[PDB]
């Protein structure tokens, strides 16, 4: 691991745009990563700092890399309901069917927490709607057990 | 009175051997004490929940303790803080003035209604309601150097051998073991225990079983069969003693007959009940015992009391083992106490010499040396009746007075010499005339010195409870000196005293004397001379005199203040931060490193390094610890370089190279609870269910707020924890209802394994202890590993836990904290330099005002007070003032002569102001309390003077200037004499290093620079404030 | 109910004396377990 790299992992978590911005300039590690694999662009996405996910991007970020159990940017992303985020992960070639070691794709995520407009965006992108997790359950088993009926419209 | 004395120089010295017996028994049974009680009441509810992370402890413990805590009373506020070590504290903080055994047994009673509402698993462990307090007596370090015992056997043989003896020692009121007594662990093999279908959940109802106390009952029990002729009780099951009996616990029966016995799927040992902290003493396993002095006890006799103990229990240590003295105030308090008895002593023997210096007689020198010692004994008579110690504040009180009690001396002494030598007449009427003169200016400056120095005892919180030490001792020091004046002196003048021809000066005899004389005589002419120039010349010095106050008020705001000095206390602390997630491995590598440091760099100054690996003031966990540093004694640290504040700034630039860590040392705050004089406490507070990331997200915001502030606010920062990845597991409840695996089987499983268990307690060579489950370490340590638990299904097959659940990355807190009952975040900050705390207050308040909805604020700690009683102190002085004023009206008769008197603050203000501002000094309590002294002091001397000139003009109807001229040559050598006396007593402490040299210092400079002023300056202003004022009404 | 007097002392009596330290004015302590279970610890404090 590098210095620069903690930094950048820092700074990316606390959405310091400026430091992060610098630290581009000074050749940070942009595909640093901590004790569980989370990158910089994992921070990102799940700390929900837009513009440094896309100041990461243009700076060679993995927008695929995955942490020890295999969950990606665009899982965080989907999960804690940062739309333009998901957006802009997908322009930049995320993989919308990406399975963590649970089987868990990010439109099981985005479903279980409700998040109908991140759905659609998956759908958009090619998502498939009968992946299953481990446990054989798809986007829209989670929509009817959660009793979400808007999102089990959707999914049909 | 004085009269009344002079004629009963007897029944004056039955009162003075009365004052003085009742003395002599106080010291005897004075406690001793560094400091007195000070912090307001609190007391700490403390729970463990073992496996718990914070928000579980936080949401089964904190809050349901916290919504019980009603009906109290006068509670000031509440705090707590839940975390990952699975521990609470939550803190009840009481008015000062509190009964802390009442506002304790209240907390208990309401907690133990709350009881039945926390977890099974936290009832189980206890919750302790306690006292809370920050200052030991001492620390005793056991630790074994011949490698035989790890800190857990020491823990144990100090818990079983040691502690209860200390606990009994005279004195001691609190003992805590740094460490715990023996648990049995049993360390789970799951490979074992599937091979078996076994699980934790059947290796805990085996130990139940098997090791638990069973009732029986008796035979030939009432009611009997009558004829029955034996009556005995049936013992049966008794608990297991040993980690054999434990291994051969019975868990299954295969069938073939082959017995699974508990050796067989787990490691069994004596061990701890915790693994958290890892204590080392110069790279050695250690223990040790932190002992608190009880209430009212000695320190001094404590301590070598519990010295004495161990060294009777030396004898039956196991090879090794051996006792270590890491931390005890004790050393340092015998030296104050050295120290003032000495700087009384050498005041007293200086009066000898100067008064022996003016006066040349033995007879008169007698007089102080008598009438000095009797007031002091007096004062601890009365210190012992208001509940006093003998304690650091008390004791320079005693100095502070010095020139007080020595002033009165000198006074009464001075005048029936001068009156004799310029009247001829005999002692006894001499003394008559001399008491006549002063003794209603004496009574007068009773009254105007108890209005200086009592408002000082109303101070509220903290400061106040430090400032009453000083303004009780000294009250009672200087109301006790005016009755010896009154009663005591002039029976011994009239006695001892030999008569002295009219117009003898001495100026006629030999040698050294002769000349001294003939030179004080002439001097006090030029003197004369020089107020009579002064006096046709006035303008000018009204001019000189607002310079004075000007440059007063100048000084007085650019001197930054504090509360007490630092010392070298012989010890220090460094403290190691790793990043959040840094395992204990990693974080003893650090405290290594940190003390091979000091043993290697500092060789020469440091004795020990006691490093505790997984505590920290601020969270605790395995990236935290401490470094506490033991030095040799101040005689072997000879020079600034080789003192605290040196080591440590030198240890700190060391560590600033250390990699992946924060390491720096700092010295001791005399007092932990005051924080610092420039910092503040405030809370941040989620009053609307906000929740734990959007207080972070306003916490955050208030911070770069502040940080654009750097003009106001300084280091601005949040007290507690940052949030840290998490493994977050989600049982499929549906595959366990298919799979017919209970939650409760899983769930026991994976915290039991992965978290530990206390199950139940055993008996270990008499003493009750708890037995511990948890997997053996290699099967804890990684996601992967949670596979390798099975857990049995209702028929009987054995699932592994990753059948049946999913897991991913969070982040989440290690450490939640509550203030008054919501979610809170602690910042702490400073204000910036030459700025007031108030002002950086206000700002933070400004800034807080932009939050977003539904977050608030508060000020806890040194800051609730500000925010309180700091709005009383010019209301107090006002007092102090006015009470002043009208005291001097009613002595001179007359609404305008008093300003005459009271024209002489700023005099040796100014002094003290310099002589502190050139040290580099602070303005902080010895400095305030000593401005007082000086004040008062010189004020006594100004109200004699225009006392004297006053009665010239009333009674010898002598004109104005001619008046103040007699006056003014009248008060010169006492005036002299006494500033000679006290300047000198109090030089020692002023040039003093070493140890307490930091509060002699304080105590010193002011004290000395005061006086100079005061002296050079009232002997030539006071003559002009009386005539200014005279001729103005 | 059920114990012995050393079960009682040392799972009962021990623990609640080696927390009887540090009480104001306590002149003596004094104790008894028994063979019903029952256990009786008294203080006795300074007159007044
Ligand atoms: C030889 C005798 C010596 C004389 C000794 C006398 C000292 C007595 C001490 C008085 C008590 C001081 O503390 C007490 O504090 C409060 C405020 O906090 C004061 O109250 C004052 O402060 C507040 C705030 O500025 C004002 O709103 C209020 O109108 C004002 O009167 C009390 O008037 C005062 O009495
Ligand atoms: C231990 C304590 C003291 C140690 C030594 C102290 C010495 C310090 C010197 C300060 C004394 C003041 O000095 C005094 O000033 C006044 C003027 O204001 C002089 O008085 C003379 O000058 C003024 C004006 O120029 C005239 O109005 C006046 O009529 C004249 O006689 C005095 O002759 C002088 O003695
Ligand atoms: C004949 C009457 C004579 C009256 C003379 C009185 C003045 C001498 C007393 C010494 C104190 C000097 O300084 C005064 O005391 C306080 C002590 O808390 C000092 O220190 C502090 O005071 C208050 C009290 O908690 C704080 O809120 C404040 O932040 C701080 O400055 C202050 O700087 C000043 O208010
Ligand atoms: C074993 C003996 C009991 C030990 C008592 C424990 C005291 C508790 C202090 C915990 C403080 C946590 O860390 C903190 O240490 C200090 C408080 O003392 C501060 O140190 C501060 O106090 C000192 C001692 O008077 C100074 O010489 C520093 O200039 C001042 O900054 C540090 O800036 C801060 O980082
Ligand atoms: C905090 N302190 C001065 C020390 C110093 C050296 C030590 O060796 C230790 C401590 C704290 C004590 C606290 C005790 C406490 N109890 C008194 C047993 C305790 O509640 C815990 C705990 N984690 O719950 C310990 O870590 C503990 O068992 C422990 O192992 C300690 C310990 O090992
Ligand atoms: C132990 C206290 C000392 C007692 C002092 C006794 C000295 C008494 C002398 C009294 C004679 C006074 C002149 C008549
Ligand atoms: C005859 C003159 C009497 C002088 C009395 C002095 C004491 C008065 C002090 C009053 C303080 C209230
Ligand atoms: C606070 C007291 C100020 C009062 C001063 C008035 C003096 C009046 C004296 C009149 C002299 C005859
Ligand atoms: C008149 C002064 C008498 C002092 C009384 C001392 C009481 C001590 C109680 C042990
Ligand atoms: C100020 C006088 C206090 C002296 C008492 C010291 C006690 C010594 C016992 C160790
Ligand atoms: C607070 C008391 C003030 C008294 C002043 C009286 C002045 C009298 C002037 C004639
Ligand atoms: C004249 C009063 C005598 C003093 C008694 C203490
Ligand atoms: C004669 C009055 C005595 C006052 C003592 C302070």
């Amino acid at each position: 691991g590098s210095d620069l790299g903690k930094k950048l992992l820092e700074a990316a978590r606390a959405g310091r745009d400026d430091e992060v911005r610098i630290l581009m300039a000074n050749g940070a590690d942009v595909n640093a990563a901590d004790v569980v694999g989370w990158t910089p662009l994992h921070l990102a996405a799940y700390w929900g700092h837009l513009e440094i996910v896309e100041v990461l991007l243009k700076n060679g970020a993995d927008v695929n890399a995955y942490d020890t159990l295999g969950s990606t940017p665009l899982h965080l992303a989907a999960h804690f309901g940062h739309l333009e985020i998901v957006e802009v992960l997908l322009k930049n070639g995320a993989d919308v069917n990406a399975k963590d070691d649970n089987g868990i794709t990010p439109l099981h995520l985005a479903a279980n927490r409700g998040h109908l407009e991140i759905v659609e965006v998956l759908l958009k992108y090619g998502a498939d709607v009968n992946a299953q997790d481990k446990f054989g359950k798809t986007a829209f088993d989670i929509s009817i057990n959660n009793g979400n009926e808007d999102l089990a419209e959707i999914l049909q | 009175m004085p009269n009344f004395f002079i004629d009963r120089p007897i029944f004056a010295w039955v009162i003075a051997i009365i004052i003085m017996l009742a003395g002599g028994l106080a010291i005897l049974k004075l406690p001793v004490a560094q400091y007195p009680t000070i912090a307001p009441p609190a007391v700490t509810i403390s729970a463990s929940y073992p496996g718990a992370d914070a928000k579980t402890v936080q949401d089964t413990v904190t809050q349901v303790i916290e919504q019980n805590m009603n009906g109290i009373d006068n509670l000031m506020y509440m705090s707590s803080n839940s975390d990952s070590t699975g521990t609470v504290q939550i803190t009840l903080t009481f008015e000062s003035g509190t009964d802390a055994d009442i506002a304790q047994v209240q907390v208990q009673n309401k907690l133990q209604l709350a009881m039945p509402l926390l977890p099974q698993e936290v009832q189980q462990q206890g919750v302790s309601v306690e006292k809370s307090s920050s200052s030991f007596l001492m620390v005793v370090g056991v630790i074994n150097t011949d490698g035989t015992m790890t800190q857990e056997d020491i823990s144990d043989y100090v818990a079983a051998n040691m502690k209860d003896a200390i606990s009994r020692t005279s004195g001691v009121g609190d003992v805590q073991l740094f460490g715990s007594q023996y648990a049995m662990r049993i360390w789970m093999n799951p490979n074992e225990l599937n091979k078996f279908q076994l699980t934790p959940v059947d290796v805990i109802t085996a130990i139940k079983a098997q090791n638990a106390q069973v009732a029986a009952g008796q035979l030939g029990g009432t009611p009997p069969v009558k004829g029955q002729q034996l009556n005995a009780s049936i013992i049966a099951q008794t608990r297991l003693t040993s980690t054999e009996e434990f291994g051969k616990i019975l868990l299954k029966v295969n069938q073939d007959g082959s017995r699974v016995l508990l050796r067989d799927v787990a490691k069994i040992e004596l061990g701890g009940e915790n693994y958290d902290i890892i204590a080392e003493f110069n790279g050695q396993p250690a223990s040790g015992l932190g002992i608190k002095l009880a209430t009212g006890a000695n320190a001094l006799d404590t301590a070598a009391a519990i010295r004495a103990e161990l060294a009777k229990m030396e004898p039956f240590f196991p090879s090794g083992l051996k006792i270590v003295y890491p931390y005890d105030t004790t050393p340092f308090v015998k030296i104050s106490i050295h120290e003032v008895v000495k700087t009384l002593v050498e005041a007293i023997i200086l009066v000898f010499l100067v008064m022996y210096l003016f006066l040349q007689n033995f007879r008169a020198t007698l007089i102080p040396t008598i009438a000095v010692p009797v007031v002091l004994l007096g004062t601890f008579a009365v210190l012992a009746a208001f509940g006093f110690s003998i304690n650091t504040l008390t004791m320079f009180g005693m100095v502070l007075a010095i020139g007080l009690l020595v002033d009165d001396a000198i006074v009464v002494v001075e005048n029936v010499e001068r009156v004799m030598a310029e009247e001829g007449l005999p002692p006894k009427e001499a003394t008559r005339k001399s008491m006549g003169q002063i003794q209603g200016a004496l009574v007068g400056i009773a009254m105007v010195l108890s209005a200086v120095f009592v408002p000082m005892a109303f101070f509220g919180g903290s400061t106040g409870a430090i400032y009453r030490q000083f303004s009780i001792t000294i009250v009672s020091a200087m109301a006790l000196s005016v009755l010896v004046a009154l009663i005591l002196t002039p029976a011994l003048c009239a006695t001892m005293l030999k008569p002295i021809a009219k117009g003898d000066h001495g100026e006629g005899k030999k040698g050294f004397f002769g000349w001294f004389n003939r030179m004080f005589e002439k001097s006090t002419h030029h003197y004369t001379d020089s107020v009579g120039g002064i006096l046709r010349s006035t303008g000018r010095y009204l001019v000189l005199y607002l310079i004075i106050v000007v440059g007063m008020a100048y000084l007085f705001v650019r001197l930054p203040s504090s509360f007490l000095p630092d010392e070298d206390q012989g010890v220090f602390m460094t403290m190691v931060q790793l990043p959040a997630g840094a395992t204990q491995e990693r974080t003893q590598k650090v405290l290594n490193e940190v003390t091979h440091y000091y043993l290697t760099k500092e060789k020469n100054n440091v004795e020990s390094v006691f490093a505790v690996n997984g505590f920290g003031f601020a969270g605790r966990g395995q990236n935290t610890g401490i470094a506490f540093v033991s030095l040799k004694d101040w005689a072997d640290r000879p020079g600034e370089e080789n003192k605290v504040e040196a080591i440590t700034m030198r240890a700190t630039r060391a560590f600033s190279q250390i990699k992946d860590a924060m390491v720096f040392a700092f010295n001791l705050p005399a007092i932990v609870e005051l924080g610092t004089a420039t910092g503040f406490d405030f809370e941040l507070i989620d009053q609307a269910g906000l929740g734990h990331e959007k207080l972070t997200q306003a916490r955050n915001q208030l911070l770069a707020e502040a940080a654009k502030h750097p003009d106001m606010l300084t280091s601005v920062r949040p007290n507690g924890l940052e949030d840290t990845p998490q493994f977050k597991i989600d049982i499929d409840q549906e595959k366990a209802q298919a799979l017919g695996v209970s939650i409760n089987d899983i769930n026991t499983t994976l915290g039991a394994a992965w978290g530990g268990s206390y199950v139940n307690d055993f008996i270990d060579r008499g003493r009750v202890k708890k037995v511990y489950v948890m997997s053996e370490a290699k099967y804890r340590m990684l996601p992967d590993d949670i596979g390798d638990w099975y857990v049995r299904a209702a028929d009987g097959q054995m699932v592994p836990f990753s059948a049946f659940s999913s897991s991913r990355w969070e982040y989440g807190s290690p450490r939640l904290e509550r203030y008054n009952g919501l979610p809170s975040m602690e910042i702490l900050g400073q204000a910036a330099p030459g700025k007031s705390t108030g002002e950086a207050m206000e700002l933070m308040e400004q800034l807080a005002s932009k939050l977003p909805t539904g977050v608030g604020y508060d000020w806890t700690g040194m800051s609730y007070q500000e925010r309180l009683s700091g709005n009383q102190a010019p209301s107090l002085y006002a007092i102090s003032l006015i009470v002043v004023f009208l005291c001097l009206a009613a002595l001179y008769e007359s609404w305008s002569i008093p300003f005459s008197v009271m024209l002489v603050v700023p005099l040796g203000v100014i002094g003290a102001l310099l002589a502190a501002t050139f040290r580099g000094l602070t303005n902080d309590v010895y400095f305030q309390v000593g401005l007082l002294t000086t004040i008062g002091l010189s004020a006594k001397n100004a109200i004699l003077i225009v006392e004297f000139a006053k009665d010239l003009m009333d009674k010898e109807g002598k004109g104005l200037i001619e008046a103040t001229l007699d006056a003014v040559r009248m008060r010169l050598r006492p005036i002299l004499m006494t500033s000679l006396a006290f300047i000198l007593g109090v030089m020692p402490l002023v040039i003093s290093t070493g140890a307490g040299s930091g509060a002699q210092n304080a105590v010193g400079t002011g004290v000395m620079g005061g006086m100079v002023t005061a002296t050079v300056l009232a002997i030539f202003f006071v003559p002009v404030f009386f005539v200014v004022v005279r001729r103005r009404f």
